Order: structure tokens, then sequence, then C-alpha cells
């Protein structure tokens, strides 16, 4: 089932790559390159986050999100897969790099304070 | 601000005051602004227990089973020691515990504590089976 | 305005019977504290003040002086109209 | 100013204030035992007092053939008096409860990463 | 819906198909009896569907009831504890 | 309750007591068989069940007084102003501010109708949500949807 | 620009910063320390964000998919409303044509309207109908709110007792099934979705009717105006050559039997939208004018209360016969006219502006002004969203900070004392309580079951005295002071107050000052 679904997804991708439109071909090229380099998609990350939010949401919120997304045709994700995504820890080097890049000197000052706390 | 809830709850506004009064109880010096000290509370507990027959002790243990076992099971030993510090209400030992890093971090698990009501409900439904369906 | 006589008679007799110093079954509708029930002069004051706490009205010292048994308190409280 | 919008250590004065606000809020949420208390009506009364004070506080308002684009702009302002969809659409940009949601959502912070030396509040930082 | 879809196609209605419908209705009745013992209204609804099939559909499509048909109907009666009728059906078969 | 009972022992000790005997409580001598260890192991079992809740096998528990007693010291007020029986209910209270009553009360489910996208009117959505399409033949579905040369045509 | 889907990091950068400045403004405002510098910085940030929003307004339409969907929906709804107005105008032109076939002046007016529709891209008749409906709704809600305010003293209280959404959808269903007698859910949703802009009032009218216990459908001229407004607004080769739109064919026919649930859900959603709009428009009116209508004009409010009492006596009389009024209601209408004179801040001036635009001839300047207006309103919306976010975050954070305060001090009361009269009055309840305690089936179905840790308090059968109690303690105290004086003259000491091996817990008698020495 998942292979058929992402086969349709890459049908979209292939149609973009063959469209001729420069922007569409560009996007198809970067996504093909990311897939070949093996970096996992952000759509899947959003899918996992939304599935956990639906799991932990109240009834009216569940109905709202469920009716919003019911036509989107998102893949069937097992609770096990969502929990596997969520459980694995988050790295510290990427966080420090991102904060120092988004805030610069403030980022270095904050990280120095955090390490001093350590 | 509403007032209508109080109006309809006039038959049971007393329980609201009782809950708030139970909350607002603290231990200190009688001659000070506090109502009673930890020593007086402990003496009252000791003698209240001594004043119980076997039936009274059985009913007290039933109350323990129904009420404290859930909360006590869910709560961590650090949480129990923190509550002991609160009961003693001694600023110096409370300050020492606040200084201790391990005591600060591991207390805040209310989502985990929420299992306590399910545990209480199961124990109470078993006691209810016994005492009402018997 | 005025309570009937029997109610306060019952109130005072049970209130005095509930005193720790006194002994039950020695209380009759007519009895003297020091002589019959055996209480020192230093206790009749808190006796009249048990009657006070039952009848929140405040009784003056001069009138309390006139009360030395249970009957006298009975007439005083019964004839008081400001009582409840 | 216009340059204070960009990443790379520009706007430091308020960068630092917001960044340290997040740290202080997390430290208060985790390591403050005196903060874990049940309300005793002295919270209930003045919480509504502060609610009404904030509601009374007033936000300072500022001074405030045709082409198909012009026709669409006129039609949108003419036929539409109050759109309910755009209000929730603005949510994806304003991030309602941007700073409180991380702590008042359910199951967000895992138990393992719940120390003061941890950097859990930065997980959502994404540079340009 | 499958049944009416078939009669719309105009196919030749088959004894296995009618038996499948009868089995569906009888199993629904049995299973409702055992799981939701209340709602005798729904119990009788399922039972009426099963009886209507058994009593009219076979002669409507001119089919002869067979081993499987009697198997399903006797299963229904046995679950209903209608011993006399079920045993009568057995020895008549 | 059965899970905790099976492992280390009865939790409702004194549930079947008579005359003060037949008690199943831990020994008063703090040790490997005492209150600390017994409560630690009960804590482990409830922690296992809470991990199940987090993984989603089990339903989320309702809000408890013990849990309510912490609630950031500010979320208690929100819970009190709302019905707030479950954390999902509290989440809805916060995330749908237009659904509330006046005064802060929570409005029940039967009057919150989310918008339904027009994308559900697609032919493949109709086929997926219809329970007889798999048994309907290609010609039947073709005439059901389109009766024109576009769909006229094996197949 | 900033709002395009490539500067989202800068835009969150914007939320953080504007939130901080607005939080400072709120703090300094609620502390009565309003900062001119803070207000100026907020104005500068608002101007910068306003320039960004003006830049993004053109780019956002081309980039955002939701903006394109909204534009297409608006265009389709305008086309449908114009088609309905064109059917109405066709009926009107058929009626007038019988009156006069040579309608030269009306034809010239229609030609001018068509020229406007070509250049302006709008229907004057549709705009006028929408404006009239909106003005009638606004006037009706104002009148109803002031009437209820003065009659009962209460404004708008949206409580669970109100009309539910299921009842509302049922009411609309019956309304249309009686209007047409053949309207199914699909047709009902079709009509309501086509309209999508007619301001309903029926729910608010029902609530006000239930609040005032008087009919409102005939007496008020504004209700009559709204009702009349809604009443008056109420071959083969060619097809082969017509290209088949595959995107159309990708959708199944709307009159399909598999769409009933979808249509019912759409009806529910549209009814919820209508009810929420009604509640919203009543709510801002209540917060705007009801805060002053109740307190201000005390004499007029008292006169309205007297009129209400008169109408209440009249209603009691009417119920007596149902088991004068019109004059009283007209008096109350004349009274609320007084507030209407005080009523200001009309919201129908947008149509005045648009009428100016209609007669505009410097069209470029007017469209620039309209673009400025749109940019200003949308940046005001953005600022309002940010204000709500900052308000709620500040309230939450201050509530979090509020925890560590001390509790209130209870006020002292009379000593707990169960009167002798009280005790003797209801021993009968005591006997019944004992009898109920006897049998098992009704032990816990007893009145007055307090509890300490385990034990359940009964009803006391003796008065709880104070003054006579405490003789044993004082006697033992006399003995204790005798032995303690012996101790003092002998030079002895009690158990070691500090925690020792013999006394692990440090057990120490509380040294009182009166007894210290």
């Amino acid at each position: 089932e998942r292979l058929a679904w992402l086969r349709d997804v890459w049908a979209q991708i292939d149609s973009d790559y063959r469209s001729g439109d420069s922007a569409r071909q560009e996007t198809a090229a970067q996504e093909i390159s990311a897939a070949l380099r093996g970096e996992p998609n952000d759509h899947m990350r959003w899918v996992y986050e939304t599935k956990r939010e639906l799991r932990f949401a109240g009834p009216v919120g569940r109905r709202a999100i469920q009716e919003e997304l019911q036509a989107a045709e998102l893949p069937e994700v097992l609770d096990e897969e969502v929990n596997r995504y969520h459980d694995l820890k988050l790295n510290m080097m990427e966080i420090e790099r991102e904060v120092k890049a988004k805030y610069g000197v403030a980022g270095q000052q904050h990280w120095a304070e955090l390490q001093a706390a350590k | 601000a509403s007032g209508k809830d109080n109006t309809m709850s006039d038959d049971d506004v007393i329980r609201n005051i009782i809950k708030e009064r139970w909350k607002t109880l603290e231990f200190g010096d009688r001659n000070a602004g506090y109502p009673c000290t930890f020593g007086d509370y402990i003496q009252f507990l000791n003698e209240w227990f001594k004043s119980l027959d076997e039936e009274g002790m059985q009913r007290l243990r039933e109350h323990f089973d129904r009420r404290i076992r859930p909360l006590l099971a869910v709560m961590s030993p650090v949480d129990i020691l923190w509550l002991e510090a609160l009961t003693q209400n001694s600023p110096h030992n409370k300050e020492q515990l606040q200084r201790k890093i391990a005591f600060q971090t591991s207390l805040g698990t209310p989502e985990f504590f929420d299992m306590s009501k399910r545990l209480r409900y199961e124990i109470n439904e078993d006691y209810k089976v016994r005492d009402e369906l018997g | 305005y005025l309570l009937n006589k029997d109610d306060v008679l019952t109130r005072v007799l049970e209130v005095v019977k509930n005193f720790e110093k006194v002994d039950a079954s020695k209380v009759t509708p007519q009895s003297h504290f020091v002589n019959d029930l055996g209480l020192n002069s230093l206790d009749v004051v808190e006796v009249v003040f048990a009657i006070e706490q039952e009848f929140i009205l405040d009784i003056p010292d001069h009138d309390a002086e006139k009360i030395q048994s249970i009957t006298d308190a009975v007439e005083y409280i019964s004839q008081n109209p400001m009582a409840k | 100013c216009f340059s204070s919008w960009n990443d790379g250590s520009e706007g430091y004065e308020w960068k630092s204030r917001a960044l340290s606000e997040k740290r202080s809020l997390a430290l208060e949420f985790l390591g403050n035992v005196n903060k874990r208390v049940s309300i005793h009506d002295a919270i209930r009364l003045k919480a509504d007092i502060n609610k009404k004070a904030i509601s009374n506080v007033s936000c300072p308002s500022f001074f405030s053939h045709l082409s198909p684009s012009d026709a669409s702009l006129l039609k949108e302002e003419f036929l539409c008096d109050y759109d309910p969809s755009d209000t929730k659409r603005m949510a994806k940009w304003v991030n309602l409860r941007s700073e409180t949601s991380d702590y008042q959502s359910y199951g967000a912070i895992p138990e393992g990463e719940r120390s003061l030396w941890s950097a859990w509040y930065l997980r959502n930082i994404k540079a340009g | 819906g499958i049944y009416e879809l078939v009669v719309r196609r105009g196919w030749v209605m088959q004894l296995p198909f009618v038996n499948a419908l009868l089995r569906l209705t009888c199993q629904a009745t049995i299973l409702s009896m055992e799981r939701t013992p209340d709602e005798a209204e729904t119990i009788g609804r399922f039972e009426e569907q099963a009886n209507k099939i058994w009593n009219h559909t076979f002669d409507e499509w001119q089919l002869q009831k067979d081993v499987y048909s009697y198997e399903c109907y006797i299963a229904l009666l046995a679950h209903q504890q209608r011993i006399d009728e079920a045993e009568k059906l057995f020895q008549e078969m | 309750l059965p899970l905790i009972r099976r492992e280390e022992g009865e939790i409702a000790g004194s549930l079947w007591a008579m005359d003060g005997g037949e008690l199943s409580y831990p020994k008063d001598g703090g040790g490997p068989q005492g209150w600390g260890v017994r409560l630690w192991r009960e804590r482990q079992l409830v922690k296992r069940e809470y991990q199940k809740v987090l993984d989603g096998y089990r339903p989320v528990p309702q809000l408890s007084t013990l849990g309510n007693s912490v609630r950031t010291a500010g979320d208690q007020l929100d819970i009190e102003r709302s019905g707030a029986q479950t954390p999902g209910e509290l989440s809805d209270y916060r995330n749908f501010p237009d659904n509330r009553f006046d005064g802060g009360q929570l409005k029940p489910e039967s009057e919150a109708a989310p918008a339904v996208p027009f994308s559900a009117e697609l032919v493949w959505q109709g086929e997926a949500n219809d329970k007889l399409s798999p048994y309907k033949s290609d010609e039947e579905i073709a005439l059901e949807n389109d009766n024109t040369f576009f769909s006229s045509l094996r197949r | 620009s900033l709002f395009d889907p490539e500067n989202v990091h800068r835009l969150e950068n914007a939320m953080t910063h504007v939130k901080q400045v607005f939080a400072d403004y709120v703090h300094k405002k609620r502390e009565g320390v309003s900062t001119e510098a803070e207000r100026r910085m907020l104005a500068n940030l608002t101007a910068e964000l306003n320039l960004e929003t003006q830049k993004h307004l053109a780019n956002m339409f081309k980039y955002a998919e939701m903006r394109l969907r909204q534009v297409k929906l608006e265009e389709r709804h305008h086309q449908l409303a114009e088609i309905e107005r064109l059917r109405r105008m066709a009926q009107q032109r058929g009626g007038v044509k019988g009156r006069k076939g040579g309608s030269r002046k009306m034809s010239r007016m229609e030609r001018l309207k068509r020229v406007i529709n070509r250049a302006v891209g709008l229907d004057i008749a549709v705009a006028e109908t929408v404006l009239t409906e909106m003005q009638a709704q606004e006037e009706f809600l104002q009148f109803c709110e002031v009437f209820a305010r003065l009659t009962l003293g209460s404004g708008f209280k949206h409580t669970g007792k109100d009309e539910n959404l299921s009842a509302y959808i049922e009411s609309l269903r019956k309304l249309y099934s009686m209007d047409a007698a053949t309207l199914s859910t699909l047709d009902v949703v079709q009509y309501y979705s086509s309209k999508e802009g007619a301001h309903p009032v029926d729910w608010a009218k029902r609530w006000y009717e239930r609040a005032l216990l008087l009919p409102l459908q005939s007496t008020p001229e504004y209700q009559k105006l709204l009702q009349i407004q809604q009443r008056d607004e109420s071959v083969a080769r060619i097809k082969t050559q017509k290209v088949v739109n595959l995107v159309e064919k990708m959708f199944m026919d709307p009159k399909d039997k598999r769409l009933e649930s979808l249509h019912e859900k759409r009806l529910r959603y549209l009814a919820h939208m209508q009810m929420e709009r009604q509640i919203r428009c009543v709510r801002e009116n209540a917060k705007l004018f009801d805060g002053v209508e109740n307190m201000p004009e005390a004499a007029q409010c008292r006169e309205l209360y007297e009129k209400i009492m008169e109408k209440k006596t009249a209603q009691c009389n009417m119920t007596s016969p149902p088991e004068k009024i019109r004059e009283i209601t007209l008096r109350v209408i004349r009274d609320r006219h007084v507030q209407s004179a005080a009523a200001t801040k009309a919201r129908m001036l947008n149509r005045i502006i648009r009428s100016l635009k209609g007669g505009e001839q410097s069209i470029a300047e007017e469209l620039r002004a309209l673009h400025q207006q749109r940019k200003e309103k949308m940046t005001m919306r953005i600022l309002g969203i940010i204000e709500n976010d900052v308000k709620t975050e500040m309230e939450w954070l201050q509530n979090m900070e509020e925890a560590e305060r001390p509790p209130l001090l209870p006020i002292p009361e009379n000593m707990s004392y169960v009167s002798a009269a009280d005790v003797q009055a209801w021993r009968e309840l005591r006997e019944d309580d004992e009898r109920k305690a006897a049998n098992p089936f009704e032990r816990r179905r007893r009145t007055f079951q307090p509890e300490l840790l385990g034990q359940a308090w009964s009803v006391p059968n003796k008065p709880l005295l104070f003054w006579g109690t405490g003789v044993s303690a004082v006697q033992q105290a006399l003995r204790h002071v005798a032995e303690d004086a012996e101790r003092k003259r002998q030079g002895l000491l009690l158990a070691p107050p500090y925690p020792c091996a013999e006394n692990p817990w440090g057990w120490r008698l509380a040294k009182d000052i009166l007894d210290d020495n």
C-alpha cells in the first residue's frame, strides 16, 4: 500500500520533472537529489506530527482535523511508526548550529550560558 | 463574577467553602497567625487512632485503600519527601530542598499522576462491588 | 416574643447535666449548685456563662449575682423577652 | 528597523530578551517547586481581576475599464463583511500561544529530556 | 445491495447465492441473539428477514432448498432452542 | 488493577479483612519487602501503563485532582472555568475559542460542525467511500457517473 | 514580500519582536506608566509591518493557494448572486415592459449600469440589496439590544439554555420545506451556499423573544423592513464541439445518491456559520452599547422599567384569557428612540464611500485610496491577532506567577456551639439515622454523613458545652506544678530536649513565656 501511494507521489514528481517549466523542473530536481542523498521527507515529518496531534486531541479538534485531511489522501501510518519517529532523541549540535545561525552573537552567548550550566 | 453558579449551588455552597478551607490549612505557631502546629496535628492523629475500635481501624484502612493508595502509588519518593517538607513547613529545610537540584526537576508529572484517578476508580469499584452488591 | 417555660427548663437542665464537675441523675428541675450539685463559688460564674453561650444574650453582673441555683436562672431567662 | 528583521546577530537587544525569556520560562516551569501549588481563592479572585485589567488595557491603534485585479479588490471588500477563514489562516503565521503551547500541550516534553542542562525549547529554531 | 445489483444485471440467480443470503441473515439473527440479547425488535427484524428469504425467495427464483439451506435454517432454529421445529426439519429433510 | 495485583500483590489490602486480620499490606520493617520497594514497583507498573497510554494503545485518562493540583498553577483556572473532564477537552477549550459560552464554560460537541472540503466530491472519493463500488462492474460505474461519449468505449 | 512563503522565518521574527514591544506596552499601561517611547516604537514597527503587508498584498494573491481559492470563491459567488439578481431584474423588466414597451430612460439607466459592470466589475443592484439587508440587520439588532437592556436590565448572555444547533438546522429545514414543500437537503444547501451573504437574524430574534416573552414578528418596523427586504429579494453537434472539461468530469454529479451525508454535513456547517455570525454581531453590540445603556440615563431606564411593569401586568391579563399592550410597546419604542439619538458610530458609511467611488472620475486616485484602505484594514487585523496573542500569553504567564501568594485570612465567627435547643429539637432525625444505619441497603443513604479520616460523624445527642469543660487538665496541672516546684528546688532536669539516643526524635515541651521562669 505505501509503495503504491509513494508511486503516485513520484508520479507527481516525474510529471513536474518532464513538464518543461523551469520552476517545476527545478523543484523536481532538488527533491530527486534529496531522495538520492537519502534525506527523509518533511511531508512525512508533518504527517507524523499531525497523527500524534490527532491522537492526543479532544473530540471536536479530532473531528475538525480529520474532516480537514480526509480528502488529502495521506498515507496510512502505524501508531508504531509515529511513536518511532517521536521517540528518537534530538541532537544538540544541530540545535546549537541553528540557534547560532539564526541569532549569531546572541546564540553564542546563550550556548555559552547553557554549557556553563552543564 | 458569575454568581449564578453560587445561586444554583446554595444547597452545596458549603462544600465549596469546605474544600477551600481544607486547601488553606497551614502549620505554624498557634500564638502566631497559624491555627495549629505540626506537633498538635500529629498528636491529634495519634490519639484519634488510639480512640478507634477494631471497626474504626478497619474503616480507616478502607479509607486508606480507597484514597491514598492511588496517589501514593503514582507519586515518586522525591514527591513524598517534598510533601513531608511542606507539612513540616520549616523554611530552612524547604530552602535546602529547593537548593537540591534533583528535588526540583522530577516533581512535575501531572500527566503521569492522572493515572491515579483510574487506579482510585478501580479500587473504589471493587469496594463498591463488595459493600453494595453484597 | 416570649418562649414557653418548659423549653428553657429542659435546655438548662441538660446543659447543667452535661457539666463535667456535676453528676447526672443528681439534677432535678430545682437544685442548688454549691449545696446540692457541689460546685465551688468559682464555678457558678462559668455555669451562668454556659447559660450565656446557650442564650447568646449578655446578662449583667448585678442580675447574675441574683442567680445562685437553676430555678432562678429559669425564671430569669423565661421572663427575658430579648431572648430568642 | 528593516535590518533588524534579518538573521545573523542583528537586533541583538531584543533577540537576547526574547531568547532569555524562553530560558527563564523553561527554568521556572521545571526547577521551581514553590510553583506547584493548588489555588486557594486568592488566585481565583485576582486572576479575574488581572483578566479584566488586561481586557480594559487598550491596544494603541496606529493612524490607520478597471483592471481585473482592481475589480477583484473591490469585489472582495464589497461582498465580504467578515471572513471567518482568514482569522484561522492568520494562525499559521502568528503561532497562537507560541511560547505557552510548548508547556501547556499534552505529552510534549518527554520525561528523559526534562533537565535544566537540556536544550528542549530550541527544537523549533529554524534559520533561513 | 449486491442482491439487487445481480437481479439488475439479469444473471441467473443461483442456489449458492440465495444460500449465501440466507446464511447472512440467519447468522445475523444468531449473532445478535448471542451478543445483544436485548432489543428483541432488532432480533425479530433479523429473524423476519431470514424467514422471508427461506419462505419466499427460493420459490421466487424457483430454486430447491438443499443441504446447505437446511443447515443454515436448522442452525438458526437450534440457536433459538426451537427443538421441535428444528427436529421436524431434520427428519423431513 | 488486575495487572498490579498479579505481579507483587493485592493493592486493596484490607478489602477482605476481618477482625483486623487477613491483611495483605507490606511489612513495617523497611527493607526489600517493605513499603518503599512495594510502592516503587507499583510505580513501575503504572509507569508501564502510562507508556501504553502515550503509545496510543490505551485511551487517555481523564484529569485527576492530583494532576489538577499542579497544572502550572494557572491551568487550574482554565479547567475550572471550563468543563474540562479530559486533556482533549481542555485542548479544545483553548484551540477553539469561538466555541465557548460566555463566562468561560465549554460548549458540547453536537454544535461544532467543521467545514467539509469540496474535494470529497471527486469520483475516486465517491468510489472509496461507497461500499458497493467493488461489486459494481466497470460499465455500471461508467453509466452511473457519465452518460456521454467521454466515457463511452475490453474496458 | 514578508508574507510570501519564502520569508516565514523573518515573519516569525516579526511575531516575536512585535509581541515583546506590545507586552511592554501592556505592562506599562496596566501599571499606569504609559510610555510615549513605547507607543512611538510600536507605531514605527506598525509602519514597517504595514509597508511589508502592502508589498505582500499583490504578491500573496499570486503565490498563496488559499488566496487564489478565496478569489475564485468570491468570483463564483458574485456570478451566482448576479444571476439571481438578473432573474429578479428579468421579472421586473417583464413587469415594466407590459407597463411600457418604450422604456428609453430605464434602458439608458441599464446601459449605464452595464458600462459600470464592465469597467467596475460589479452589480449595482446586488450591492444595494446587500447594503439594505445589512443596514436593516444592524438597526434591528441595535433596537432589540436596547429594548431588552431597558426592559430587563440584562444584555446578551449566551448560555446553554439557548437554541441548539440541531434545533436551528431543524428550524431552517422546516422553513424551506414549507416555503417550497419539495426542498431536499441538497437543494437547501445549494440555496444557502449560493446566498452565503444574507445576514440572518432568526436565532437572535428567537433569543430576544424568549427573553422578553412577547412577540416581535409584527410590532417592530425594523423587523417588518427586514422581512419585506428578504421577501422582495425572494444541439448534439454543438455539445460535441463543446470541449469536455476533464476537471469537471473528475467530480461526480451533485445529484448523486452517495452525497446525502456530505450535503447534510454542509447544511450543519452553514447553519453553524450563520449562528456564529449572529452571536458575534450581538456580542460586540452588547460590549459596545450595553456597558453604558444600563448605567446611563437612569431616569429613562426607570421609565422603561415602569413601562415593562405595565406590559407585564398586561401579559398576565392576556395569559388569564389565554388560559393596551401595543400602546405600551409603542411607548417603550419611543423610549428607546431616546437612546437611538444617543446611538452613534454607524457602520453603513462604507456604502457612502462606495457611492462616492461610483461617481468618481479620478479613478486612479480612488483605487489608490481603496488599496490603502485594504492594506490598513488587513494590518489592523494582523495587529489585532497579535494583540490577542500577547494578551492571552501575558494573562497566562501572570497567572503562573500568581501562585506563590499567601492565602486570604478568614473572618472570626461565634464559637462552634450546637445549642441545647438545637440538640433537643431533632433527636427524631437521630433515631431515624440510627434505624437507617441498622440495615445494610441504606446505611450510606443517610443525611448528614460527615467524615474524618475513616469515621462518619453522627448527629450529636448532647449539647457541646465549653465553659464547664477542662477540670481534669487543671487538676493534673496543679499536681504537675507541685512536682515541678519540687524539681526546681531539687535541681533536676527533664528528658534531654535535644534528640539523643534515648530520645531519637527530639521531643521538647514548648517553652511558654508565662511559664519560662
